[PDB]
């Protein structure tokens, strides 16, 4: 019968790892760099996208930085068409919570159905998993300001700053020696781009192949604003900061 | 049909009568209103004769499978709930079982659970349930102490089913009693209300509507 | 290569090995025959006698569908079983919308589309029985032969099994030497004949004749079983012919 | 019976490929070139009608489809694949939209539609991936004209202008030098037609060549007249005839 | 070799491999006997035991009041199939208020057996059975295998070294056929037959298994002291 | 049916 | 639905995917219980690989199934999260029908039973988890430590680890715990746990999580400068 | 099941609930307590359909105490009203509704206010400074547009409460058997036992 | 790979072939009928000294008149005893009676052979089914996953089963007293225990038509191990 052309996804290697997980994981390790920089007064996404195009219609552009509600937001590394299946089921699942409860889904339990969703994936079902790790920048009335990451094996972890795609070994150690917790947003959003500037592939670090964006409480008396970076801010936040 | 519990010192009365009726006709005058689930465990029967029957022994199947599973036998509480959340389950339908689950154990002591076809589930100290429970709630509350001896309560329990089993013409037959104690329930006889009557009357001097 | 490992695999040739393999089967099987006569068809087939212990007359392996319709198969005689199982359930469902008994052509294609949809998955196995079947409707007398692929056409004689080459060549000489047709109850005879010539390749074990026939004039449209005077008849024209 | 294939026939090799996405891409760049340029005033698709036979009536086999009114496809690789695509594209336009909002999907959300059904036949169980790179040229009143590139993947990136295909490295890099911001909707249909005789090797003419446009609304296209906000179809497939006169000032 | 991994695949010569394994569980298992009259119809078993300690494996089964088998192979697959039995002669019963028919029976079997041995993921049933039954056309004895082939017989034997009884029963045809209306007698023939199948173990009280159905008799098992007159 |  | 059987039987009588799933196991973070006298301890290894973590937002290595049961695990911790959540709704199940929550051996029953199904249910792999479950059964005041695996068998032990280098700090227990007299007191308890991992994990910073669940539902975690005061305390002692 | 009453005052949330529970013409127990707490702040008294009741209720209770241990937090009461409304909601145009009526009375921590929440079998949530379901309501409101006061103390609501019960005695048909009274503050819930 | 539910060339289904192998390297469980009562043994077999021995549940309860004893991964045996104690009890409502210990048996081997491509493999544990019933009286059966069960007079089962079964041979007579029974498992189970045995590492059980299915305290157990050494150093 079809047994013959069945991959096994969801078996164990003889040393207990998840073929499909670890080879999906390789897979993300070739993606555009994505890091998330939570400071006391807000979060920073910053994400390289993949060896740009002089021809892409960078403004109308959205690969690595999408929306799941007016509180979180998401940075993706990976298949951006397997992102978009999961960021439309999360946009989902935080209005079902919004409708049951008349309240802003809290972020954690966001990130664990999501991260819950990917594990099914690589337990049951016979398909491959999401080829995607997301970092989840977002803000709840509960533990404030919180930066998540989750991958293809289903597992989520709670983070002050991290990197994922290429070059996370590189990132996280800059990350890891310039990084403290009295740290302003305005100070995140400068060490995001100095470690993308280091980690890069490119000759030179340019607007055009940059996303960025903050999750402040900069807006008017105790509510949060979420600012996804138009070219020409990029472009100016690039030079605030003298890297071009 | 009349059925009454009562919670006192010496533990849990239970009395029921023995008549089963279709309209104005008398079915049956010999009918067990009581299943001995367990040792320790008593069901009281009122309304449909099927429904009552058949349900209550479906209980003692769960409450086997319950100690096979726990190693312990089950709480009066979770016996009466599994027969109460079983008949809510057939809300509507057309069931009609008025009920008591009566029973020891060491967690819970003495308890009586009310449990009807509507889903109604009463933990409570006195009931009555059927046709003459009001008949059996005049002469049960109006003599009722907590410090009754198991003598005088069983005779209160009995004498209360005679006095339904007498005013209420869907009561009667004879008066079947039960004694549940921390070591288990004692049966305590089948008392024919033919000969029950003439021998209460004569003896307390009561019934004194009726020609002697 | 391994193409031939799984069902509806093409290989490089354009071919279904799992259904020329299915075949092999059939080839390996018991002679079976089907002659068109006049107003009419005639079914016969070999059955070897493993054993002594065998109850002559009650093993029987020609199948009747409806009422009308007769079928007879060479190699696994148990997929042979399953496709009338099916022939006939499709010839009750025409019946009670249609009203009018499943016409010949009709039903052959009823078998051919079924015994060609167990070529279209790896999940399920061609049929290895070649299925020689047909009978009388409203426009006269209809044979076919049906093969695991699911190919099947229209014949004047059939024949399948481990005697095939030697019943065609005796099939091509009737045709030839009767061009304006062979009658109900000479057929019968032929068929006797053909079945004891075909048992030459395989005539280590000695056999049994089991003759059919739907017939306008003779069985009245009907399939019938040939038994006792006509089938004795018959058998004595065949050990004639032999000797 | 039944389908026994509900495992992935798309999973990851151990560098990290997705085999049949990147043998999928092979098949695209085995593919006859095709192109799109966005205008200020519009935008413009173009492919050569690859002949199977001369025989064979090319007007028949449209590589250029209506989606929309207001938005049209075109792509380069697997022509089958394509035809249920758009199929499949036409339809969520209603059911998922249209249905709904009473109004037509705009560009990017139709896009994502197709992208979803692109990315599932790299996920579900006992399919291969579409052998398909989709370009899409579309118009909307919040969003104005747009163009936008869907790979086997389902992944989708907008562009000015792109090609993808046969000779897609060469009629990009003929677009880069060509493409500025202030190109007029006749402009780029005039660059359209100098990239494209790059990679066709035969006859250029308006018989071998599709193209069609997201332009100005189209009153006469429309059918019907008495409803002041109905105003015609954006999409327009220019007729063999107007390609012709267009190739005499090249 | 390559085409023995399911059901559903056929080898070169047009092979069925795992039919042909599941025919081979039957000679592993122990012999039982099979045979007839005109009157009566008599199953003969060989029970087989673990060790000297355990009990003697049960081989016939009672389908209705005029039919039961005997059965070689896997006993699980005997008890499916015999349930099956049991359900097709008892809607014949309650629907036709009709006995199922000795030959319907076996068609049953055959076509139950066919359907394992066509789909994917399932297997062929992996036991021999040998029916026995009385209906309305006299005395019957059917062999079935698990290929789905299914053949009415006089007599037959299934299981390990059953062509000892099998080349008996070829011989004495002649002389058992004719036992009418003598139950004991059609018996004894066919305990001498399964002898034939015996080699350093002898036919003992709780080794030996006999049943019987005919014209005034139901279908009844022997068993224990019932069958020491017969040793 | 009976009641009781 | 995908039907494959991927937990099988091997000729040697082994099914891999079972003992794949332990090796799994083997590679997840150190987790040691301890029952005392009064109450139970559940010590938990967190790897230093990790800095730049928000250890106020990142999930708790022991969680609370019920106001009077936890469950600690090693192995992969997405894995975890499904046994954790069925456990919870059984524990709420249990109040509703039973009135009276789950014992810690019924809990562990079912969570055993789960991991159970998955070794012999079609189209499913093995929980690559081991879990320790400790906790007091209601109206009872005697400590209970279970341990559960992907193959399904669980026990009751006077103290278990699970985890890497997991044989290192049983070999630790097996001669440092005595079970004539459990360790008498909160303190002794939590004591020998920190010992028993400090065996194992490199550092006493923020590399060990310690929670101690005591009778009546009365569960707390202990902060940083709580543990390294063990950690400090035990060293001292060390160099002698 | 009949009388359930309900008064936000200033700090706390006060729910009366009859004790009666009456089958035919008998008065079975006179001793039920008709509520449940969801959470250590949130309170919710129920009247309806025998069986449905208290059915309904333990099945929220069950639900809210399964999503503090998930989250290792307590729902605030205005998500938890919600919640309930939903499930009534839905109940409404089931096979077979819910023909329960619910007063909500918690103390939302994180604002330091006491909510009254009614909710009808329909799914009909009002914030109410007092409420009640059933007859009560034709006796009780009229009386607390009176002499309710929104900045009044918990024994200050309890006297008002007492007005509401002595009326129901006077002019009501049934006996209910008096009141079982529970206040839900910052401290969480207790029950006044001498009423 | 290959099918779950494919025979070998020799006419056996691999999958229950290599669960046999699985329940050879199990704990040993023995189980002995006589006309006093049936006598279920097991090697409880604690991996480490530090596992609470009495946490291990290698003998169970499945009616009042039923016993069972495993060996294998114990883990598969859960939902077997769970639908035999369903099956007992479920009889018993239907038909006011207790169910025999061979359709008791007979349900739970039904359980056996659903697996393939039902549950995905067959068991990986054999089962000692000891009982009662009036009319064939005290029995022990072998349950198999190959859906087999034989009924024995005396069955071990585990690592040290054929040289378990090779003594109970020789012992075994049909005029055994249960006391004499008691002693000859746990004389048995000493011979093939790789550690010492005591009564914290191996458990009895018992089913009388009297006092039904009892598992010995460790108490009780302990008396009779004494008992046996005695014994068998008086000669």
């Amino acid at each position: 019968g079809s047994r013959r052309y069945d991959s096994r996804t969801t078996i164990f290697s003889p040393e207990g790892r998840l073929y499909q997980v670890e080879y999906a994981l390789e897979s993300i390790s070739h993606a555009g760099t994505a890091i998330g920089i939570m400071a006391s007064d807000g979060i920073v996404l910053a994400a390289e996208r993949k060896v740009t195009s002089t021809l892409l219609e960078q403004d109308t552009s959205t690969e690595k930085l999408y929306k799941l509600n007016d509180k979180i937001a998401v940075a993706v590394a990976g298949l951006t068409a397997d992102a978009e299946i999961l960021i439309n089921t999360a946009r989902i699942h935080a209005q079902n919570y919004l409708k049951t409860y008349n309240e802003d889904i809290p972020v954690e339990i966001l990130v664990r159905r999501l991260s819950d969703i990917k594990q099914g994936y690589t337990q049951h079902g016979g398909l491959r998993p999401f080829g995607v790790s997301f970092i989840y920048a977002g803000y709840d009335d509960r533990y404030g300001y919180q930066l998540y990451t989750s991958n293809p094996s289903g597992n989520y972890t709670g983070w002050k700053a991290i990197s994922v795609g290429a070059n996370t070994s590189a990132a996280q150690t800059l990350l890891q020696m310039d990084y403290k917790d009295d740290m302003k947003v305005d100070d995140a959003i400068e060490l995001a781009l100095k470690t993308l500037s280091k980690t890069t592939d490119s000759s030179a670090l340019t607007y055009d192949r940059l996303e960025f964006a903050t999750i402040r409480k900069g807006a008017n008396d105790g509510e949060v604003y979420q600012k996804i970076f138009k070219p020409q801010e990029i472009k100016d936040i690039l030079v605030k900061t003298g890297i071009t | 049909t009349t059925t009454l519990a009562f919670r006192f010192q010496g533990g849990i009365i239970v009395a029921v009568d023995s008549r089963a009726t279709a309209g104005n006709w008398v079915a049956s005058q010999t009918v067990k209103k009581v299943i001995e689930i367990n040792p320790f465990l008593l069901g009281t029967m009122a309304g449909g004769a099927a429904d009552c029957q058949f349900w209550e022994t479906w209980l003692g199947s769960q409450c086997r499978l319950h100690e096979l599973r726990e190693k312990e036998r089950i709480s009066v509480a979770a016996a009466s709930k599994i027969l109460s959340n079983l008949v809510y389950q057939y809300k509507g339908a057309g069931l009609s079982m008025g009920t008591m689950i009566c029973g020891y154990t060491r967690k819970e002591g003495p308890t009586i659970y009310y449990v009807d076809s509507d889903g109604t589930r009463l933990k409570g100290d006195i009931f009555c349930v059927g046709s003459g429970q009001t008949f059996a709630y005049g002469v049960l509350d109006s003599n009722y102490k907590w410090d009754l001896s198991v003598e005088d309560a069983l005779y209160l329990g009995k004498r209360s089913i005679l006095a339904a089993a007498h005013r209420d013409a869907y009561s009667g037959g004879s008066v079947n009693l039960y004694h549940v104690t921390e070591d288990g329930w004692i049966y305590h006889g089948n008392h024919d209300v033919g000969e029950l009557f003439w021998k209460v009357k004569e003896e307390e001097g009561s019934f004194n509507n009726v020609i002697g | 290569t391994g193409y031939d490992l799984s069902n509806s695999v093409f290989s490089p040739d354009g071919r279904n090995f799992q259904v020329e393999y299915a075949v092999k089967a059939v080839e390996n099987g018991t002679t079976s025959i089907g002659i068109k006569c006049n107003d009419g068809v005639v079914f016969a087939v070999e059955k070897l006698i493993t054993s002594k212990l065998l109850v002559p007359q009650k093993n029987v392996k020609i199948q009747v569908v409806d009422r009308h319709i007769g079928c007879v198969y060479s190699g696994l005689i148990p997929d042979g079983r399953h496709l009338v199982n099916r022939g006939r359930e499709e010839a009750a469902s025409f019946k009670k919308l249609y009203k009018t008994p499943i016409p010949i052509p009709a039903f052959a294609d009823r078998l051919g589309q079924y015994v060609q949809a167990h070529t279209l998955y790896n999940s399920v196995r061609p049929f290895g029985v070649s299925t020689i079947f047909g009978g009388v409707d409203k426009n006269g007398a209809h044979l076919y032969m049906l093969e695991p692929s699911g190919s099947y056409w229209g014949y004047k004689g059939a024949a399948t099994g481990k005697g095939r080459q030697s019943a065609k060549a005796e099939l091509e000489k009737l045709v030839d030497h009767h061009p304006e047709g062979l009658s109900a109850r000479e057929a019968v005879k032929q068929a006797a004949k053909i079945i004891y010539l075909a048992h030459e390749d395989n005539k280590e074990k000695d056999f049994e004749l089991e003759i059919s026939w739907c017939s306008l004039s003779e069985t009245n449209g009907l399939h019938k079983f040939v038994k006792g005077d006509l089938l004795q008849e018959a058998i004595d024209f065949a050990q004639k012919e032999i000797n | 019976m039944t389908d026994r294939y509900s495992f992935s026939l798309t999973t990851f090799s151990p560098s990290g490929k997705l085999g049949q996405i990147d043998y999928a891409l092979t098949a695209v760049k085995q593919g006859v070139t095709s192109l799109g340029i966005k205008a200020t005033n519009g935008v413009v698709i173009a492919t050569e009608k690859k002949s199977s036979s001369p025989l064979a009536m090319s007007e028949t086999l449209s590589k250029v489809s209506l989606l929309t009114p207001d938005i049209g496809a075109v792509y380069s690789g697997m022509g089958p694949d394509y035809r249920v695509l758009v199929d499949k594209s036409r339809k969520v336009a209603h059911t998922s939209y249209k249905r709904i909002y009473g109004e037509y999907p705009p560009t990017k959300l139709l896009v994502s539609e197709v992208a979803k059904i692109m990315q599932e036949a790299t996920q579900s169980g006992g399919v291969r991936p579409f052998g398909v790179s989709l370009l899409i040229a579309g118009h909307d009143e919040f969003n104005g004209f747009s163009l936008y590139q869907v790979d086997p993947s389902g992944s989708y990136f907008p562009w000015k202008a792109t090609a993808i295909g046969k000779g897609s490295v060469a009629a990009k890099t003929f677009l880069e030098k060509r493409w500025n911001d202030e190109l007029e909707l006749e402009d780029a249909i005039h660059i359209a037609l100098l990239t494209l005789k790059e990679s066709v090797e035969g006859e250029f003419n308006g018989d071998t060549i599709e193209l069609a446009i997201i332009g100005d609304e189209n009153p006469d296209l429309l059918g019907y007249t008495g409803i002041p906000t109905d105003k015609g179809p954006r999409f327009r497939k220019l007729t063999s005839q107007e390609i012709n006169d267009r190739l005499e000032a090249l | 070799n390559n085409y023995d991994g399911d059901t559903v695949t056929f080898s070169p010569t047009g092979r069925l491999f795992q039919v042909e394994y599941a025919l081979e569980a039957i000679k592993q298992g122990s012999v039982t006997v099979g045979l007839r009259s005109n009157t009566h119809a008599v199953l003969v078993a060989l029970k087989r035991n673990a060790d000297e300690l355990s009990s003697y494996q049960k081989k016939i089964i009672k389908c209705d009041e005029h039919m039961g088998l005997s059965l070689a192979g896997l006993a699980p697959d005997a008890r499916v199939l015999s349930n099956y039995l049991r359900q097709q002669c008892n809607y014949s019963s309650l629907v036709f208020n009709r006995k199922l028919a000795v030959e319907r029976a076996g068609h049953l079997l055959c076509d139950k057996a066919q359907k394992n041995t066509q789909s994917y993921g399932g297997r062929p049933y992996g036991v021999g059975l040998l029916i026995i039954g009385y209906d309305k056309s006299g005395a019957h004895l059917l062999e079935f295998q698990p290929s789905g082939n299914v053949t009415e017989l006089y007599g037959t034997a299934i299981g390990a070294r059953s062509q000892g009884a099998k080349t008996y029963l070829e011989r004495t045809l002649d002389t058992f056929i004719k036992i009418d209306g003598n139950p004991d007698e059609l018996i004894k023939a066919g305990v001498e037959a399964i002898s034939q199948s015996l080699r350093d173990e002898s036919l003992t009280v709780d080794n030996l298994s006999i049943a019987i159905v005919g014209k005034d008799t139901p279908f009844t098992i022997y068993d224990g002291e019932a069958v020491a007159k017969y040793i | 049916f009976l009641y009781x | 639905g995908y039907d494959r059987a991927l937990s099988i039987f091997s000729p040697d009588g082994h099914i891999f995917q079972v003992e794949y799933a332990l090796e799994a196991v083997k590679r997840g973070t150190c987790a040691v219980g301890v029952k005392g006298k009064n109450c139970v301890v559940l010590g938990c290894e967190r790897r230093s690989t990790l800095k730049l973590q928000d250890t106020r937002i990142t999930p708790s290595k022991v969680s609370k199934i019920d106001s009077h049961v936890v469950l600690s695990f090693s192995g992969l911790n997405a894995d975890s999260r499904i046994l954790i959540e069925k456990a919870r709704v059984e524990a709420q199940s249990h109040r509703l029908t039973l009135e009276d929550p789950v014992t810690v051996e019924y809990l562990t029953r079912y969570v055993a039973g789960v991991q159970q199904r998955y070794t012999q249910s079609g189209g499913v792999r093995p929980f690559g988890v081991s879990t320790l479950i400790a906790g007091f059964d209601p109206r009872d005041d005697e400590p209970k430590l279970y341990q559960t695996e992907p193959s399904g068998i669980y026990s009751s032990w006077s103290a278990q680890t699970i985890g890497r280098n997991s044989k290192t700090v049983r070999e630790f227990l097996e001669k440092n715990y005595d079970r004539k007299e459990p360790p008498a007191t909160v303190e002794e308890c939590v004591k020998l746990t920190v010992r028993s991992l400090l065996e194992v994990v490199q550092t006493g910073a923020k590399n060990i999580e310690i929670t101690v669940v005591k009778p009546d539902s009365d569960i707390v975690a202990l902060s940083s400068e709580e543990i390294n005061q063990y950690v400090t305390q035990i060293e001292q002692e060390k160099q002698e | 099941m009949d009388i359930i009453l309900g008064i936000r005052v200033q700090d706390s949330v006060i729910l009366a609930s009859s004790k009666a529970v009456t089958r035919g013409i008998s008065v079975l127990k006179d001793s039920d307590d008709k509520t449940r707490q969801l959470s250590p702040h949130t309170l919710m008294s129920f009247a309806g359909e025998a069986g449905d009741t208290v059915q309904f209720a333990e099945y929220i209770q069950a639900n809210i105490q399964l999503y503090s241990i998930r989250e290792d937090y307590e729902l605030s009461p205005q998500a938890v009203s919600s919640f309930v409304r939903q499930e009534l909601a839905k109940s409404i145009r089931s096979r077979r509704p819910y023909q329960v009526n619910v007063l909500i009375g918690g103390y939302d921590k994180k604002k330091n206010k006491p909510e009254l929440y009614q909710i009808d079998y329909l799914g009909t949530k009002v914030e109410l400074p007092y409420g009640a379901h059933g007859y009560s309501g034709f006796y009780t409101f009229s009386l607390l547009d009176h002499h309710y006061r929104p900045d009044m103390t918990t024994e200050e609501g309890l006297d008002l409460l007492k007005l509401c019960v002595q009326e129901l005695e006077k002019r009501m048909p049934m006996d209910f058997k008096g009141v079982i009274v529970k206040i839900v503050d910052k401290d969480g819930i207790r029950q006044v036992d001498d009423f | 790979d290959r099918g779950v539910s494919t025979f070998s060339p020799e006419g056996r289904l691999f999958q229950v072939e290599y669960s046999l192998e699985a329940i050879k390297l199990g704990s040993t469980a023995i189980g002995i009928a006589t006309k006093e009562g049936v006598v279920l043994g097991v090697e409880k077999r604690a991996t480490s000294p530090l596992l609470e021995s009495d946490s291990i549940e290698k003998i169970v309860e499945i009616d009042r008149h039923i016993g069972c004893a495993m060996s294998g991964l114990t883990a598969d045996a859960r939902s077997m005893i769970e639908h035999a104690r369903t099956a007992a009890v479920t009889h018993n409502l239907y038909y006011d009676e207790d169910i025999n210990v061979e359709s008791l048996t007979q349900s739970v081997c039904d359980l056996a052979l659903r697996f393939g491509e039902l549950m995905s493999r067959p068991f990986g544990v054999a089962l000692l089914i000891a009982g009662h019933d009036a009319d064939d009286g005290y029995q022990l059966f072998h349950a198999e996953p190959s859906g087999t069960f034989y009924r024995y007079n005396a069955k071990a089962i585990g690592s040290g089963s054929e040289g378990a079964q090779a003594e109970l041979l020789n012992e075994w007579h049909s005029s055994l007293t249960l006391k004499e029974a008691e002693l000859l498992v746990l004389k048995i189970l000493k011979q093939v225990m790789e550690e010492k045995l005591d009564e914290n590492n191996a458990q009895l059980s018992c089913i009388t038509k009297q006092d039904g299915f009892k598992i010995y305290d460790n108490e009780k157990t302990a008396e009779l191990i004494k008992e046996l050494k005695e014994k068998e150093a008086a000669e």
